[PDB]
């Protein structure tokens, strides 16, 4: 297979430098101009700048003196990109493609998975996961709604699973959002009334950023 | 540089029915390219050169258009038709892509199964009280939610967060939470949670009572 | 005319087991002939060096045994040119293109020591000439110097071994079996009538002379270019533009080197001893320049790879086009022996990256690199000049082995040739064997 995974990118403070890396498996890497495209939260996808195999044309968006350096290690099969002076702006997903042609008008071939800049002055916070169980003289149906909060941590991103992924039918997650430089966001999963409080339900997270690994079990109130 | 801006910034259509998105350019620009990004994953190359379908590419999709104006098209529009459709320039230098045009399923309005949650006895313990409140399964997206506190409206406090339309049943769903100190929520008795859809003029009411 | 058609097409290439044993015999001299003649130039070019060395401190006296021993060298070519042999002067395909016509004698006995040691002086002494003159003409006489020998009899056998001794001359010269094969076929034989050369054995001798030259020289190639990128469709158009480009300069530049006989011409009016000096000082400007700006210089071989790599400026391109369009007028237009293909590589090179490099800076969503139009460029003044495109194609296919860019090759030389043809010019070889065939009669 054809293969593109750039890593690198995570939580950085305003005015810092973060390096990406792209790395590219399964072709002949030379022989391609490689190309990085980063898209800002809801937002387009916007160029940043391009290499040739040769590393002897490299041109960048209308932007910035040194503020993209974009480099690439053929013997390595990797390719990168330097953002110095780093801005809020620049928090964004970060793609790495791979660039080809038809009529010779240039496309980009190949995308990767990408990796997430993250750029604020905010620190590192694990988070506080409390169970969301339905109330003392609830409304007993045929399908019961839990629950697990997900409060305080920082940066995204938390990753929720229930009885360690099982549980896949009828589960959403909603997006955190962001209050007071931390994340807060929840877990739903509907069963049926037969399954709870009968077997065990359990919520899953993981906030890789702080190490924080936890289980917390969803019991009955009162 | 050249701007490139698609139509229907959103939209939505049933299965096995007609799709088209546009892109248009501030100048004139040859060969546009199209890429399809599903909630998740790397975008795709979709279409290339004003009108080429790339390798797996089912043939129902299909581009055209000149000069200024192209355009994308699903005779029959399947279930993982639904993504963003991106269109791209190079004719000129340097590249533009188009704002994206997202496209949903329709489907048969349904209510929300509407669920309202104490604070546990944990986060209590650390000093705060958030009360969740679950708005789940429904179409269209539109959505009000009114808080009471001991029938009252509040306002301050609450943070609502919708998820992306669903990929088994294709509703949304919706989380409310109202947090407040473990004081100021000790203060009072009732929390409701109103959720007014289109479905219905009567608000789905639920609420539960600390006794 | 049916059933005497129906006739020959039964009797369709069935040539003399004794033309094709020939033509095996031709080729295979005209190769070690080939290889010698080079390994003679080279070490020649050697010790020029060594002596700049015995003698690196001193940089007057460094540029006067720079000059000197090239002008030594060139003296004697010129002197063993008019003293001996005076059609081994210039290129000598012109000669052999009117041997074919059979309007010029091939004196082998004269020829083949004059051009050889002649040649030998003037491109070991680092004059701007290719070893195309020589090895094409040396292997003619070759060819002429079998036939007498074995007394072999018929218009096929003396225009085949004719042929395949100047083809195998061109392979052995550049490497290229195919533009040999091919520059009899475009651009040797007699262009205005019907021929027997048999081309079977045309390529017996070219097969025998680029074995003998593998047998001395593998490893390493004449040009080494590397694998450049592809040319997408939408670049076509700026190829095309290239070659109308070339097709004004190649006219141009056939002005140039006729005018340019005459002009040297009147230095020296006849005089075997005027004559002489002249290319001794000729010569020793090359073994200055040679020294002192080397891309200006020689051959032109060596600048090929430096210049496709983008490694020269836009100003170092301007600089070495003027000076070696001047240095290959002096050189060649002069009548030292050697030819004129080599030096037409490079000067078509050079104008190729610089053009490349313009297009590069005007045009980047092509994603250019210079590389393909210096490759487009260096069968254009070729095409343009002396009008053999299909064997300048396929001589630089050969040489460089980029086949992806066969279509601006290809589009770059009709343009040159077309604009060549259009602007009212003529193929180099053949106006100088008409001014030669005109004044064997303006005599009278
Ligand atoms: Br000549
Ligand atoms: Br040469």
């Amino acid at each position: 297979e054809v293969r593109l995974l750039e890593s690198g990118g995570g939580l950085v403070q305003p005015g810092g430098s973060l390096k990406l890396s792209c790395a590219a498996s399964g072709f002949d890497y030379s022989r391609y101009w490689m190309s990085w495209v980063r898209q800002a939260p809801g937002k387009g996808l916007k160029w940043i700048g391009e290499i040739n195999p040769v590393s002897s044309t490299i041109n960048y968006t209308p932007s910035l003196k040194d503020k993209f350096i974009i480099s690439r290690d053929n013997a390595k099969d990797t390719l990168y990109l330097q953002i110095s002076k780093v801005r809020s702006e620049d928090t964004a997903l970060y793609y790495c493609a791979r660039l080809y042609y038809g009529y010779g008008y240039w496309y980009f071939d190949v995308w990767g998975a990408g990796t997430t800049v993250t750029v604020s002055s905010a620190k590192t916070t694990p988070p506080s996961v409390y169970p969301l169980a339905p109330g003392s003289a609830a409304a007993a149906a045929s399908m019961v709604t839990l629950g697990c909060l997900v409060k305080g941590y920082f940066p995204e991103p938390v990753t929720v699973t229930w009885n360690s992924g099982s549980l896949a039918a009828g589960v959403h997650t909603f997006p955190a959002v962001l209050q007071a430089a931390l994340y807060t966001l929840s877990s739903s999963v509907t069963v049926p009334s037969s399954s709870w409080p009968s077997e065990t339900v359990t919520c899953n997270v993981a906030h890789p950023a702080s190490s924080t690994k936890v289980d917390k079990k969803i019991v009955p109130r009162a | 540089d050249i701007v490139l801006t698609q139509s229907p910034a959103i939209m939505s259509a049933a299965p096995g029915d007609k799709v088209t998105m546009t892109c248009s350019a501030s100048s004139s620009v040859s060969y546009i390219h199209w890429y399809q990004q599903k909630s998740g994953t790397s975008p795709k190359r979709w279409i290339y050169d004003t009108s080429k379908l790339t390798s797996g590419v089912p043939v129902r999709f299909s581009g055209s258009g000149s000069g200024t104006s192209y355009s994308l098209t699903i005779n029959t529009m399947e279930a993982e038709d639904a993504a963003t459709y991106y269109c791209q320039q190079w004719s000129s230098h340097p590249q533009t892509f188009g704002g994206g045009t997202k496209l949903e399923i329709l489907r048969a309005d349904a209510a929300p199964t509407v669920s309202i949650f104490p604070p546990s006895s944990e986060q209590l313990t650390s000093g705060g009280a958030s009360v969740v409140c679950f708005l789940n399964n429904f179409y269209p997206k539109d959505i009000n939610v009114k808080w009471k506190i001991d029938g009252s409206e509040r306002q301050n406090g609450v943070l609502n967060s919708w998820t992306d339309q669903d990929s088994k049943d294709s509703t949304y769903s919706m989380s409310s939470t109202l947090t407040l100190t473990k004081d100021e929520y000790e203060r009072h008795n009732s929390y409701t949670c109103e959720a007014t859809h289109k479905t219905s003029t009567s608000p789905i009411v639920k609420s539960f009572n600390r006794a | 005319r049916r059933r005497q058609l129906i006739r020959q097409l039964l009797e369709r290439d069935k040539t003399p087991l004794a033309i094709l044993f020939m033509a095996a015999v031709v080729g295979t001299l005209v190769g070690l002939a080939a290889v010698a003649f080079d390994k003679g130039v080279a070490w020649l070019q050697n010790q020029r060096m060594g002596a700049l060395v015995h003698t690196a401190d001193n940089y007057p006296l460094l540029l006067t045994v720079a000059f000197l021993c090239s002008a030594v060298l060139a003296m004697f070519g010129y002197f063993l040119v008019r003293k001996y042999a005076p059609e081994a002067g210039g290129s000598g395909i012109p000669e052999i293109e009117g041997a074919l016509e059979d309007q010029r004698p091939v004196r082998w006995w004269r020829v083949l020591p004059v051009k050889f040691f002649g040649g030998l002086g003037t491109l070991g002494g680092g004059m701007v000439l290719g070893r195309d003159g020589p090895t094409v003409q040396i292997g003619g006489n070759i060819g002429r110097m079998v036939l007498d020998i074995f007394r072999l009899k018929g218009d096929e056998a003396r225009h085949t071994l004719l042929a395949t001794g100047a083809a195998a001359g061109l392979a052995a010269a550049f490497n290229a079996p195919l533009a040999g094969i091919l520059f009899i076929i475009e651009e040797m034989r007699p262009q205005f009538r019907y021929t027997l050369i048999s081309i079977k054995a045309v390529f017996i001798g070219v097969i025998m002379s680029t074995i003998m030259y593998r047998i001395f020289n593998h490893e390493v190639a004449l040009i080494d270019v590397g694998k450049l990128s592809d040319a997408p469709l939408n670049t076509l158009w700026l190829y095309l533009i290239l070659g109308i480009i070339f097709g004004i300069f190649g006219p141009i530049f056939n002005k140039w080197v006729l005018g340019m006989q005459d002009l040297l011409h009147r230095v020296h009016g006849g005089n075997i001893t005027k004559w002489v000096l002249m290319g001794g000082a000729i010569g020793g400007l090359c073994g200055l320049l040679g020294f002192v700006a080397p891309a200006t210089s020689g051959g032109g071989f060596n600048l090929i790879p430096i210049a496709t790599a983008g490694n020269f400026s836009m100003g170092m391109l301007v600089f070495i086009f003027v000076a070696r369009v001047i240095t290959t007028l002096l050189c060649f237009s002069s009548g030292a022996p050697g030819g004129i293909f080599a030096p037409m590589l490079a000067l078509g090179t050079v104008l190729g990256t610089a053009f490349g490099m313009v297009a590069v800076e005007l045009f980047p969503q092509y994603h250019l690199e210079a590389g393909t139009f210096a490759i487009a460029g260096m069968g254009a003044l070729l095409a343009a000049s002396i009008r053999a495109p299909l064997t300048g194609i396929i001589l630089v296919l050969e040489m460089t082995d980029n086949y992806q860019l066969i279509l601006p090759m290809i589009i770059t030389g009709l343009g040159a040739t077309l604009l060549a043809q259009f602007t009212g010019g003529k193929p180099l070889y053949s106006a100088i064997l008409a001014r030669t065939l005109a004044k064997q009669e303006a005599e009278q």
